[PDB]
RNA sequence: AUCGAAUCGCCACCUACAAGACUGGAGCUUGCUCCCUCGAAGGCGCCAAGUAUAUUCAUGAUCACAAGACA
RNA sequence: UUAGGGAUAUGUGGCGUCAAAACUUAUGGGCUCAUUCUCGAUACGUGAAAAGGGUUGGUGGAUCCACCGGCCCCGAAAAUGGAUGACGCU
RNA sequence: GGCCAGAACCAGCCCUACUGCAUUAUCCUGUCGGGGAUCAAAAUCCGGCGGGCAACGAAGUGCAAGAAUGGGUCUUGGUGAAAUGAGCGGAGUAUUUGUGCUGCGCACGGCGGCCGCACGCACUGGUUUCUUCUCCGUGAUGCUCCAUGUUGGCGA
């Protein structure tokens, strides 16, 4: 399936103003559902970075970055999240995926998955495409073998569904109900 | 419950799709009652 | 073990989605759960991603590298010439009859049942001759079990008369 | 072109002169005959069969009544313009096997036309034994997938 | 014997068994190769006792429970 | 948030049976095994603390050690036979 | 027949199919270097330099106005007892919407007046290569209500 994350990146400053007529302009990048939820990740973090306000401020640009071709490749993602009971914890991690917004909405899904953390408690530091001698955990550097090959075991292979039945022959591939 | 509308079944019909070809088409429940009465063709086809 | 490993260069055949019944080359393998597929012979299957449950693995593995180039992966197909022995399969024929089924119309399957019921009657007719001299029915078993005993004392003097005394009398 | 006019139509464009439609309902369900003409002012449909085959006479029938097949016989020399509304009419009786001499030539002649047509176009063997056929629905059957 | 009824596939080829981390057969190199019946079809049944230029069908008059049922 | 009735579409809540809806949806990712109040599926609310230990993750330090997270387990004793609503579910 | 059914057409309503404009660069593709691995390779990865449209139904992306004209309504009324219609009738068969190309002046961008203009405003600017139908018409001398088809079954 498609991620359910997009890249976006988003360009803005602070309105011009007698005390500063000539404001910086920052650039930020994000992952997001869309970019309504990118414009307020953005501003969240000028607030919280610079002092600067939604209500004081301009969106110059909100594009979106497009994905390279898909090739098999190692992804390290530097992330952060919050819980009550210890704070900040910033941890760096390897996946294998096609695309830069496959391995972050991977990293999201084992967040949630491994220590309850929603989307609005974790940040994003970087994601990068690494080479295989810089992996270093076993568990991602085996799928980059130079003669990788295994069989399919305990398969559950489901008929289509204009095919299905409820009741079938014993060992015959009759149909007796639907 | 709501009496006016019936749901039904059909055999080899398990997709949505499915079930879109027979909108329009007409359907009858038969059963049977206690005594003989009217019917269509009464005179016409005695044998009815 | 006969059984088929995905590795590179194995050819696969899709179960289900809208590239059911294709087949196509794999090229890379991502993780556990999908791979990379391409098949330059069909003109639906362009290099994507497929997940490992969508897969059933055939008989027959090109020799390629992984992330092999399309001018490589062209070049190996028509060296080894898998989809020719692939297409003189069994199950290769029954999949295409498949798809002739699915588009026939009313005179055509009116033709199938002519040609059908032509066979059954046809073996009918083998059957019996083999039937005659090699008595393997239920009915040509009994046959060749009762004629033995009937026989031996259907030859009574008094059966005879009597034979004759109705036979005579119809 | 005037919606008044005895040529108007609206029939759809499957159920053309010539088909080979399969009886959904009546007497002679799930025969299958020829669609030779529609009556005047949108009417229903004028079919034969034609009876040396199955059984069916010149009948009329609703359109929606049918299932016209992809199967077409060219009946172009056929001549079918006697076949009006008037031969369908029926005299009224007041205060209370047999067929008339003008139907039974009818019939007569549009049978031999139909059979000469069939006979000389080709497949006419195949044509003919699936004129003979009937339908049913089995059980398993699901019509709603086929293509006709 | 009241009784008119609803039901609409049948077989004396399915109607025996076991396993899904191993199903036709071998070979070592243990996932590849070779051989075969090529490893995703219970058999019939749907209008000539069988694929052929044979044969009665109406007026039961445009739908109506199927006016018919020991395949 | 409410005159007497149809059609269409939604809200809260749901789509194994009871019971309408995934005839047990996907060609989505991870984690978990619970032996007599019998794991879990309890918004309000209608059970659980300090303190401890099977699997799966993360920070540091060596050449294997401390630290702290997820799910599970112990800690956890009552009065008629009984309650994730019932069956059941891995 | 003021009863029961089927089909056809008309007005309204409902739900379908058929889709163009902007954008892409952290991208596409060659070549050189190092880098990795192998049995030797390639590949994942990092610099430079030269070209660019990833255009198959490119893209999970920002808007969308595509009915000149497919089925349902025992979920509404009717069969022309006023049909107002791009739909009915009459007459023409040419207008003028957009696309493409292009003129002058202004506007816009760059440099410090010249250079650029992706095609903005005005002249309803030119061209007709593609694309499209166009123009007229019926008051109530009807204050209000009711009254009009087709095919079978049942009713003699
Ligand atoms: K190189
Ligand atoms: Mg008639
Ligand atoms: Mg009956
Ligand atoms: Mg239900
Ligand atoms: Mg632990
Ligand atoms: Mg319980
Ligand atoms: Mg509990
Ligand atoms: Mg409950
Ligand atoms: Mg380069
Ligand atoms: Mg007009």
């Amino acid at each position: 399936v498609k991620p359910h994350l997009r890249h976006y990146q988003v360009v803005g400053r602070e309105s011009p103003s007698e005390k500063n007529p000539e404001p910086t302009v920052y650039k930020f990048e994000v992952f997001a559902p869309n970019f309504v939820v990118a414009k307020s990740r953005f501003w969240r973090m000028m607030r919280v970075k610079n002092k600067v306000k939604a209500t004081h401020g301009d969106v110059l640009s909100c594009k979106v970055v497009k994905d390279a071709k898909l090739v098999a490749r190692n992804y390290l993602v530097d992330i952060a999240y919050y819980s009550q009971r210890c704070g900040y914890t910033r941890m760096v991690k390897e996946f294998r995926d096609v695309s830069k917004t496959g391995a972050v909405s991977q990293a999201y899904h084992d967040l949630a998955s491994r220590h309850r953390a929603r989307y609005h408690n974790i940040e994003v530091l970087n994601v990068k495409s690494i080479p295989d001698h810089e992996v270093k955990h076993l568990s991602i550097a085996q799928y980059h073998a130079p003669n990788l090959s295994f069989p399919l075991l305990q398969r559950r292979t489901k008929a289509t569904r204009k095919d299905r039945a409820i009741f079938v022959k014993k060992n015959t591939k009759r149909a007796v109900v639907a | 419950q709501t009496k006016q509308t019936a749901l039904v079944r059909v055999e080899n019909v398990n997709t949505r799709e499915d079930a879109t070809w027979y909108v329009g088409k007409r359907v009858c429940y038969v059963y049977h009652g206690k005594k003989v009465k009217r019917c269509v063709r009464w005179s016409k086809a005695p044998a009815r | 073990v006969k059984s088929h490993y995905i590795c590179a260069g194995r050819l696969v055949r899709i179960l289900r989605g809208p590239r059911q019944d294709r087949v196509g080359v794999i090229v890379d393998i991502v993780d556990a759960n999908r791979v990379l597929v391409e098949n330059p012979e069909d003109a639906k299957m362009w290099r994507h991603v497929q997940n490992l449950k969508n897969v059933e693995p055939l008989k027959y593995c090109v020799s390629v590298s992984r992330n092999c180039s399309a001018k490589a992966l062209k070049d190996a197909l028509a060296s080894s010439k898998a989809l020719e022995k692939y297409a003189k399969t069994r199950t290769a024929a029954r999949v295409e009859a498949k798809k002739a089924c699915a588009v026939s119309t009313d005179f055509e399957r009116y033709q199938l049942r002519v040609a059908r019921r032509s066979r059954a009657h046809w073996a009918r007719k083998v059957f019996d001759e083999k039937d005659a001299k090699t008595p393997v029915s239920w009915h040509k078993v009994a046959l060749k079990k009762m004629l033995k005993k009937a026989a031996k004392m259907d030859s009574t003097e008094g059966a005879k008369r009597r034979m004759q005394k109705a036979i005579a009398a119809r | 072109v005037s919606r008044k006019s005895p040529e108007y139509t609206t029939l759809r464009k499957s159920c053309a002169p010539g088909a080979i439609a399969i009886i959904l309902a009546g007497r002679f369900r799930g025969r299958r005959a020829v669609i030779l003409k529609q009556l005047p002012h949108n009417g229903p449909l004028v079919v034969s069969g034609p009876m040396k085959y199955n059984g069916v006479p010149i009948r009329r029938i609703d359109s929606r009544y049918v299932i016209a097949t992809s199967t077409t016989v060219d009946i172009s020399s056929v001549d079918t313009a006697p076949i009006t509304a008037e031969v369908f009419q029926r005299p009224k009786a007041e205060k209370p096997t047999l067929v008339s001499d003008a139907r039974a030539q009818l019939q007569k002649k549009i049978d031999a036309a139909l059979i000469a047509a069939i006979k000389k176009d080709a497949q006419g063997k195949e044509k003919a034994g699936y004129l003979r056929s009937v339908f049913t629905v089995k059980p398993g059957d699901a019509p709603h997938r086929w293509n006709w």
